[PDB]
RNA sequence: UGAGUAGCGAAAGACGGGUGAGAAUCCCGUCCACCGAUUGACUAAGGUUUCCAGAGGAAGGCUCGUCCGCUCUGGGUUAGUCGGGUCCUAAGCUGAGGCCGACAGGCGUAGGCGAUGGAUAACAGGUUGAUAUUCCUGUACCACCUAUAAUCGUAUCG
RNA sequence: GAGCUGUAAGUAAGCUUUGAUCCAGAGAUUUCCGAAUGGGGAAACCCAGCAUGAGUUAUGUCAUGUUAUCGAUAUGUGAAUACAUAGCAUAUCAGAAGGCACACCCGGAGAACUGAAACAUCUUAGUACCCGGAGGAAGAGAAAGAAAAUUCGAUUCCCUUAGUAGCGGCGAGCGAAACGGGAAGAGCCCAAACCAACGUUGGGGUUGUAGGACACUCUAGUUACAAAGGACGACAUUAGACGAAUCAUCUGGAAAGAUGAAUCAAAGAAGGUAAUAAUCCUGUAGUCGAAAAUGUUGUCUCUCUUGAGUGGAUCCUGAGUACGACGGAGCACGUGAAAUUCCGUCGGAAUCUGGGAGGACCAUCUCCUAAGGCUAAAUACUCUCUAGUGACCGAUAGUGAACCAGUACCGUGAGGGAAAGGUGAAAAGCACCCCGGAAGGGGAGUGAAAUAGAACCUGAAACCGUGUGCUUACAAGUAGUCAGAGCCCGUUAAUGGGUGAUGGCGUGCCUUUUGUAGAAUGAACCGGCGAGUUACGAUUUGAUGCAAGGUU
């Protein structure tokens, strides 16, 4: 499960292979926003006076099932589990037993 | 999370007078004339009154 | 398709000046014409915001529309006396206990409900874009409560 | 276990690792109307009596309690009838009421159209509708029975008996039961004789292979009926937690596809993810988990509680009952030779040497004991809850309703009733410029695609138009067909395509009729929808298996 502040790698899409930080998460429809992928062109505020200056571009939300967590020791896209060694439920990698 | 009924029952009825009459009533006037910002202060006082009345009826 | 065919629902309008992209149709002015035991002024039922102001012209209006009983956004009904209840009863309806009846239920006494009737204290002016016996001015009346006096007391209330 | 303040985006002000929002258990609050219950009434409103209290020098106005009717049991209970049964007075009690599944189940009352090719007995039918009382099931139920074998042993339900016996203007039609084979399967309490007490309490006592009272010696609680209160451990329901295994290269806007090598499986159900995924995400197989509440089931406790043979000199064993006549109803059975069960009216028995039944009735012979009352299981149904399935529908279909529908709307009312789904993977919903008062357009941009621009997937026909290649202003036309110049194009490549000067032949289609161009009927046009079906029996054919046997 991807929270806000991780370092994921894109697996599918037009911007696959790149890596970025998850800054926002929309858990209702399961959408995440990664810094650097899915740039959109938006004609903002035709009537409203920003004052407008042209076209602005930000990041668009990407589906959570397309980004995967990384490993601290080998830097590869891996799944996650739960070892429960601590009183709080910790998250561990799949290629190794280290914490994510 | 914020509970305000740690006191006894003697000072309790004094809080329901101060929270409703001098506080909740004044915020509704400033909202009608168009003088009150921080409109989330109304919902806070509404719950402070209800929490006081719940513990009062619970003590029986 | 019939077809650019029938119809456009009783009736007198003319001109000048304004508004505006656009006017025989909206606004203001003048002249002319119609009703006047009423096409005028108040009200009950009924309708239920159609009332007022500033904006709008897609649809609705049997044409047009800058206008509207249409659209949008804010406003507008003030009562001791005026009408109804805290008063009385007609027809009628309902009815404790009762009488009757396969059931459901029907009828009916005391007692209630029920105005189109009987009783019951307010009249002149001013004022707003929308309210007036209601608001504001001026002078009154009525039911009740308490505090002080004439005077008590076989007064006094039924 | 990190975001969140619904649909529903906005702009605002705030909460949350000091544990928000959320998902389950148990509590608090809960305006007014409605059985509505202090009185009234056009439901969601109006007007009051008592008890303290809040406010005022005082009346007005508020707050919280309380006041319907009937029934039942206590107390004042002193009437027309003196003494006393009626009327009245107030105080008590999770006492009654009114709703919903128009399904299922008992009872009261009770049609017609229809079939008989008319119609009245009969049939439709004790069906529809209405009314009352229930329950999670109801009703039935412990032999005054079925039978005829050397017998069986409460009731209900399912196969067979069987379309047989029988009933019937012997017409139409209606229609059994026993035996046998199965599912399920405990049976007990009262009246009386009698015995101590004051018509009454308790003991005693419950039947047909005859029981009890009386006489002689003497010796397991089944709280679902059987008499009925309580502390008493294991599962189960209501939130959840873990949970194996894939990387690369091409085409594309995008890989899950194709081509390569690999890896899991008690896991190859299913859905999502920019296209078709066992290994990307929710999951699946398989294990684990309950504060608190409710269930189902136990081991002890608690409450009940002496079992059987012998015994008739004398007693008891259900009365206006059984039964009969008369008038009806019900049993498959229509009053018939009608036994066996009920209702109304009137007569009216017997007392184990008794009484009833075995299809009128009598005799013998067998089986059984009426006129008091309870009783679990196998059975019927679904407004619901939870988990799943389909040679079921896919927006004129499927519920009337995929949609904010019993809603627009239509009637005084009871009541009747539609139409309306789809942009894209993602709003990334066209900044700016030009004509225009606007609306709407022309470019530029967003996107893989804008003739995907919210009247947004694909976009058929009728129908309304804008261009052009041949042809038409002396002609009599079901508008086609066969023959045939001229002109104009070039094919799924073959005895080619479009147009048609002129010459032959020719009165639409469907229904219904001896017979229709018919002036006999139906259709304005286009699209969609729209009519020999299924269950159970009979008969005759083809096929397959076995054969004096075949088959459940």
């Amino acid at each position: 499960h991807i929270k806000k502040g991780d370092n994921v790698k894109v697996i599918a899409g037009k911007d696959k292979g790149k890596e970025g930080k998850v800054i926002a998460t929309l858990p209702k429809k399961d959408r995440v926003v990664v810094e650097g992928v899915n740039i959109m062109k938006k004609h903002q505020k035709p009537t409203q006076l920003n004052p407008e200056s042209g076209i602005l571009e930000t990041e668009a939300a990407i589906h959570v099932s397309n980004v995967q967590l990384l490993d601290p020791k080998t830097n590869e896209p891996t799944r996650v589990g739960y070892k429960f060694v601590d009183g709080k439920k910790v998250r561990i990698a799949k290629k190794s037993g280290e914490e994510i | 999370k914020a509970k305000e009924i740690r006191n006894l029952t003697t000072s309790e009825i004094e809080e329901q007078i101060k929270s409703s009459k001098e506080e909740l009533f004044n915020l509704r006037f400033q909202l009608a004339t168009g003088q009150l910002e921080e409109t989330a202060r109304i919902r806070t006082v509404r719950k402070t009154i209800a929490r006081l009345k719940t513990v009062a009826r619970e003590r029986e």
